[PDB]
C-alpha cells in the first residue's frame, strides 16, 4: 500500500486529496526534498480532515518551492 | 550492515557498519511538516542527545520507514 511521488507537485497534490477524502484510517507521510545541497526529511501524519488536508497541500507547495521540485513524496497507509 | 536509508527510503549495506539507527527530532517546523527524521547505519550506536528520540538495532533492514 505504498504510494511514491518524485518531483510532480500537482501530482502529489491530487494524491494527497485522494487519500484524506474518505479514510477513517490515518496515513502516515514521508517528505524529502534538498535545499542547499542537504537534504531533509519530515515524518507528518495526515487527518482524514478536509483542514488537515488542505494544510499538508501548502507543506507540498512550500516544499516544492524552495526545492525546486527536488521533492519525495511517500506515503504509508499506517 | 544490511540498513534503510534516509532520504530515498531504499536500503544500503555499509560494511564498517554495526548497527542501523532511527533519530526523530523537532525542527521549528514541528507543527507544521512533523517531525525530523534520519534514518542509516554507523559503527557503534550514536550517542543520545536531550531533544531527540534515537532507536538502535542490530539486524538487517531493522530500522522500517514508518517510525513508531
Amino acid at each position: 500500500g505504498r504510494i511514491v511521488v518524485r518531483g510532480d507537485v500537482a501530482i502529489a497534490e491530487a494524491v494527497v486529496r485522494k487519500v484524506g477524502e474518505v479514510a477513517g484510517k490515518e496515513v502516515i507521510l514521508l517528505i524529502s526534498y534538498r535545499k542547499n545541497g542537504e537534504w531533509i526529511t519530515y515524518q507528518r501524519n495526515l487527518e482524514a480532515t478536509p483542514e488537515d488536508v488542505e494544510r499538508t497541500i501548502a507543506v507540498i507547495r512550500e516544499i516544492y518551492e524552495e526545492s525546486g521540485g527536488d521533492f519525495i513524496l511517500a506515503i504509508f497507509s499506517d | 550492515i544490511r540498513c534503510f536509508i534516509t532520504p530515498d527510503i531504499t536500503s544500503k549495506d555499509c560494511p564498517n557498519g554495526h548497527v542501523c539507527y532511527t533519530k526523530t527530532w523537532c525542527d521549528a517546523f514541528c507543527s507544521i511538516r512533523g517531525k525530523r527524521v534520519d534514518l542509516g547505519c554507523a559503527a557503534t550506536c550514536p550517542t543520545v542527545k536531550t531533544g531527540v528520540d534515537i532507536q538502535c538495532c542490530s539486524t538487517d533492514n531493522c530500522n522500517p520507514f514508518p517510525t513508531r
